[PDB]
C-alpha cells in the first residue's frame, strides 16, 4: 500500500521448521545466500489478513536488535507470505524445557542477558505505543551469538496518547499469559504486557516452560505459584531446575522481587518495563 | 456426565447465536496454547463451564474440553 519492500514467488517448498496458528514456516535460501525465514499464511484464512497486515505496518519500523526485522512480503496470487532473518536458536522455551538440544542448558546469566534483552524489546514498543498482547517464550527467537527478538506480533495494537494510552478493545493473547485483569475487564494497557513478561521471567528462573500445566496440583499456574512463594509463603528456591547454587542469593531476591511485581492483581502496582529492564540488569550485576 | 454436559454449551453458543463455527477455532487455539480472541458472546459462556479458565484455563485432557471439541465438531456439519 505505502510500502514496497516487497519481494516475489520464490521456489516450491521444502517442508521445514514450523507450524503456526494461521500459516506455517519454511526455511529458504534466497537468490543473494542470505538466510531467511518464511511465514506463509495461506492455510485457513480465517481472518488471517488483518494479522497480517498489522504486522506489515507495526513492523516496516523494524529498527532494533531485540525485535525480529522483517525483510518482505508477497500478497500475490491470494497468498500472503512474510520473510525474516532465520534465526538459528529458536525460540527461548526450546532453551528452557521443550525436549533435546545438547550441551546441557543455559547459564543464569545467558539466561539474565536473554531477560534484560527481551525487555528492551518490549520497553522500546512501549515507547512506540505499541501493545504486544502476547508476549511469550515462544515469541522471543534466539539467533547465532543468543540475543533475544521479539515476534509475531499480528496481535498487537498501537495508541495515541503515546505511552499513556488505556484504551479497549476484544480480549486476545495466550491463555497463561494474559493478564487477568484484562480479560475480566477488557481494558488494555501496556502493563499486560508487563504482567506477560513476569511470567516469562520465571518461565525462565523455574524451565516451568509449562507456565500453565494441567497435571500438578493447584500448583499449576506458575504465575500464581512463584508469586504465592516468593510474595510470601517461603521465597523458594526450590522453583528452579538444575540450575545449582549458581544464583547469588542476593541476585535471586532481586530477580523474582521484580517478576512477583510484573503479576500484580492491578497493572495499576506493575513497574512499566523501563524499571523492569533497569532491575533486570541490576540483578545480572547483582550477581557478578 | 462430559457428552451430555458438552452438549449443553454447543447449545448455548447457538441459541446465543455464537458462529459454533468459529468456537471451535478458539478451542483449538485454546487447548493447543495458541493466543485466542474469543468473542464477548463465547468468552462468557465458556467461564461457566471452565472456571478457572483466565489462569489454568482449558487443558488438553480435560475431560469436558475433549468431549466439547468432538460435540462442536459433529454439529458443524
Amino acid at each position: 500500500l505505502v510500502d514496497l519492500e516487497e519481494a516475489t514467488n520464490n521456489f516450491d517448498h521444502k517442508f521445514l521448521i514450523g507450524h503456526g496458528v494461521f500459516g506455517k514456516v519454511y526455511k529458504g535460501v534466497l537468490r543473494d545466500g542470505a538466510k531467511v525465514a518464511l511465514k506463509r499464511r495461506t492455510p485457513e484464512s480465517s481472518q488471517g489478513i488483518e494479522e497480517f497486515e498489522t504486522e506489515i505496518e507495526t513492523l516496516s519500523f523494524c529498527r532494533h536488535p531485540h525485535l525480529v526485522s522483517l525483510i518482505g512480503f508477497c500478497d500475490e496470487r491470494n497468498e500472503m507470505i512474510l520473510i525474516y532473518k532465520y534465526m538459528e536458536n529458536g525460540n527461548l522455551k526450546r532453551h528452557l524445557y521443550g525436549s533435546d538440544l545438547p550441551t546441557m542448558s543455559m547459564s543464569w546469566e545467558q539466561r539474565l542477558e536473554i531477560c534484560i534483552g527481551a525487555a528492551r524489546g518490549l520497553h522500546y514498543l512501549h515507547t512506540r505505543a505499541i501493545i504486544h498482547r502476547d508476549v511469550k517464550s515462544i515469541n522471543i527467537l534466539l539467533d547465532e551469538n543468543f540475543v533475544p527478538k521479539i515476534t509475531d506480533f499480528g496481535i498487537s495494537k498501537k495508541g495515541t496518547e503515546l505511552g499513556q494510552t488505556h484504551l479497549s478493545t476484544v480480549v486476545k493473547g495466550t491463555l497463561g499469559y494474559i493478564d487477568p485483569e484484562y480479560f475480566i475487564k477488557g481494558r488494555l494497557t501496556e502493563k499486560s504486557d508487563v504482567y506477560s513478561f513476569g511470567v516469562v521471567l520465571f518461565e525462565v528462573l523455574c524451565a516451568r516452560s509449562a507456565i500453565v500445566q494441567s497435571l500438578p496440583r493447584e500448583m499449576v499456574n506458575l504465575a500464581e505459584w512463584a508469586v504465592e512463594s516468593h510474595n510470601n509463603g517461603q521465597l523458594e528456591q526450590i522453583v528452579d531446575p538444575n540450575l545449582a547454587d549458581k544464583i547469588r542469593p542476593e541476585s535471586l531476591r532481586k530477580f523474582g522481587d521484580t517478576a512477583v511485581k510484573c503479576l500484580a492483581l492491578s497493572s495499576e502496582d506493575r513497574p512499566s518495563m523501563g524499571d523492569v529492564l533497569w532491575k533486570l540488569e541490576y540483578a545480572l550485576r547483582l550477581q557478578e | 456426565g462430559a457428552v451430555a454436559h458438552a452438549n449443553s454449551i454447543v447449545q448455548q453458543l447457538v441459541s446465543e447465536g455464537a458462529d459454533i463455527s468459529h468456537t471451535r477455532n478458539m478451542l483449538r487455539n485454546a487447548m493447543n496454547g495458541d493466543a485466542v480472541a474469543f468473542s464477548r458472546v463465547e468468552q462468557n459462556i465458556f467461564r461457566q463451564h471452565f472456571p478457572n479458565m483466565p489462569m489454568h484455563g482449558i487443558s488438553r485432557d480435560s475431560e469436558l474440553a475433549i468431549e466439547l471439541r468432538g460435540a462442536l465438531r459433529r454439529a458443524v456439519h
